[PDB]
């Protein structure tokens, strides 16, 4: 009785370059959320217990890939949108939230499947007169896309007037947030970074740190070549893949095979 | 320069996926130039050039296609109001490399490039704030086609290098592969052909042609033969 499987093979990309998240998180300066900065991780190995390593959070709120065991996934991009808003708005970044800043400042696709970490930084972030490099928008004429950076400071429009010189009705967009040492926790500043995730079975990866095995062959194995697990057998295939393709399937459009990591072989997968 | 249009193109057709099939119909509904659809044709010869270059709407995508022996056609650029104003996408092609850049850019009055070496300044006095770069190999008788599409911030372009031994395009199916999947954001609404054409050190100077498609949405049957390579399709709308 072999049909089980009879072993556990996992391959992975050899890849040693950690990815930068100590930098995009241990930044000496953040971009304020109304132009937040937007990074990418790619071509690395995604090991997200440094996350914990680098501070207690506030919130971590993974939505899509619920789990915060991350380090089993392999993400065709990765990207990384840091910014800083007070705590009574951190809840406006959960992709179903409206308010200043889901509506006019960052809005997150509805669909969303990524990560929202949260930071406390009132000891960072707070000056003693007041710091006033943080500025928020709180007037536009539409809302806020997924994803968009408005970044224009021009005067916006009011009453019915061409609207030229501020004061009378027209109003500067940004407010600014004078943060102080002295505020509650709800008035205080937090760093606030969105690890959009793109999970598109494994076109192209940046995997967490998984340790790669031999493969086997014409045996039942229980696979996981990048992103697809699974159990089958593993045959060298004899079909024609493009240079760009990475797996293979059916006329009933399931798997069939993969291209390995580490050698580019094509493999068939038979169901055992 | 002068825009004839063509009603008969049969291509345009290009791998929807990333996943491998064989001996298989497939049904996807996704961005692909109509069967018989409306392509415009540039034909320019070169005192300077036919007619100073025009700017084309993106629209959708793009399907771009040439069968040029002088090789002056060596890039493209995207973007809003190609100005300094906005972030743009220039793409360039030269005798050894591919260079894409995403900077902001302020592209001078006459875009094309001057060739005598080559010279960046004559696509642009200057561009700052920039935040991509990509190296490729050159994109190269043959009639060279290419598909630029620009779907949820990835600017994928797809292309084929058919040979042709006649004058008219051959009447038969090619199908375009994956080339280059930019991750930038950027928001084209606008893009223009770039033109390398030389001074012949009021002179002349080799001809360029070149074909503009769109692309629409639409429901294709896809047929994957042994080795999965395209070989014909229908347009479910025609
Ligand atoms: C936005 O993110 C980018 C990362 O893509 C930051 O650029 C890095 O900044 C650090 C600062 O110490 C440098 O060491 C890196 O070499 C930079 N890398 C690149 C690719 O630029 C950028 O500084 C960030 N901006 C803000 C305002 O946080
Ligand atoms: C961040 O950088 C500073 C630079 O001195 C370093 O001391 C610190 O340990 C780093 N990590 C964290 C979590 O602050
Ligand atoms: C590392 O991965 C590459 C991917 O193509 C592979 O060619 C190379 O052989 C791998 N390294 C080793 C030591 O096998
Ligand atoms: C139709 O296609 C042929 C090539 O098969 C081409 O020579 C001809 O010019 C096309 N029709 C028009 C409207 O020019
Ligand atoms: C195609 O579109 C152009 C304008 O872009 C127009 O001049 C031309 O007549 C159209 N051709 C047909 C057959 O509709
Ligand atoms: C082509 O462009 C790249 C981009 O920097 C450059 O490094 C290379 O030298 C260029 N080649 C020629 C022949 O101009
Ligand atoms: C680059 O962007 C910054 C954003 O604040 C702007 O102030 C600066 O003038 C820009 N520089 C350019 C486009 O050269
Ligand atoms: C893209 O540009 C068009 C034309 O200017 C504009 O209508 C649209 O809102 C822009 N979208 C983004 C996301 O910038
Ligand atoms: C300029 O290009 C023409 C063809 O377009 C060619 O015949 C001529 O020799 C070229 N001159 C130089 C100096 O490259
Ligand atoms: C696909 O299989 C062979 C393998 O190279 C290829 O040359 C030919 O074009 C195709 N043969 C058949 C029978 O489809």
């Amino acid at each position: 009785f072999r049909v089980q499987p009879t072993e556990s093979i996992v391959r992975f990309p050899n890849v040693t370059n950690l990815c930068p998240f100590h930098e995009v998180f241990n930044a000496t300066r953040f971009a304020s959320v109304y132009a937040w900065n937007r990074t990418r991780i790619s071509n690395c190995v995604a090991d997200y217990s440094v996350l914990y390593n680098f501070a207690p959070f506030f919130a971590f709120k993974c939505y899509g890939v619920s789990p915060t065991k991350l380090n089993d996934l392999c993400f065709t991009n990765v990207y990384a949108d840091s910014f800083v808003i007070k705590g009574n708005e951190v809840s406006q970044i959960a992709p179903g939230q409206t308010g200043n800043i889901a509506d006019y400042n960052y809005k997150l696709p509805d669909d969303f499947t990524g990560c929202v970490i949260a930071w406390n930084s009132n000891k960072l972030d707070s000056k003693h007169s007041g710091n006033y490099d943080y500025w928020y928008r709180s007037l536009r004429k539409s809302k806020l896309k997924p994803f968009e950076r408005d970044i224009s400071t021009e005067i916006y429009q009011a009453g019915n007037k061409p609207c030229k010189g501020k004061g009378p009705n027209c109003y500067f967009p940004l407010e600014s947030y004078g943060f102080r040492p002295t505020y509650g926790v709800g008035h205080q500043p937090y760093r606030v970074v969105v690890l959009s995730f793109e999970l598109l079975h494994a076109p192209a990866t940046v995997c967490g740190p998984k340790k790669s095995t031999n493969l086997v062959k014409n045996k039942c194995v229980n696979f996981n070549f990048n992103g697809l697990t699974g159990t089958g057998v593993l045959t060298k295939s004899n079909k024609k893949f493009l240079p760009f393709q990475q797996f293979g399937r059916d006329i009933v459009d399931t798997t069939d095979a993969v291209r390995d990591p580490q050698t580019l072989e094509i493999l068939d997968i038979t169901p055992c | 320069t002068t825009t004839q249009s063509y009603t008969n193109f049969t291509r345009g057709v290009y791998y929807p996926d990333k996943v491998f099939r064989s001996s298989v119909l497939h049904l996807t509904q996704d961005l692909f130039l109509p069967f018989f659809s409306n392509v415009t044709w540039f034909h320019a010869i070169s005192g300077t050039k036919r007619f100073d270059n025009p700017v084309l709407p993106f629209n959708d995508g793009v399907y771009f296609a040439s069968t040029e022996k002088s090789n002056i056609i060596r890039g493209w650029i995207f973007g809003t109001t190609l100005d300094s104003k906005t972030q743009s996408l220039l793409i360039v092609n030269n005798a050894t490399n591919v260079f894409i850049k995403v900077c902001e850019f302020q592209f001078c009055n006459d875009p094309f490039l001057d060739v005598y070496m080559e010279s960046e300044s004559g696509v642009y006095s200057s561009a700052n704030n920039c935040t991509f770069e990509y190296v490729s190999q050159p994109f190269l008788k043959n009639l060279r086609e290419f598909v630029f599409k620009n779907i949820d911030g990835y600017f994928k372009i797809y292309s084929k290098h058919t040979p042709i031994i006649g004058r008219d395009f051959p009447q038969g199916f090619s199908a375009l592969e994956p080339l280059v999947d930019l991750p930038i954001g950027i928001n084209i609404t606008r893009f223009q052909t770039l033109l390398a054409l030389n001074r012949s050190y009021g002179w002349t100077a080799g001809a360029a042609d070149y074909y503009v498609g769109y692309l629409q949405p639409r429901t294709f049957l896809l047929k994957y033969n042994e080795n999965g390579t395209i070989t014909d399709a229908v347009d479910c709308a025609l």
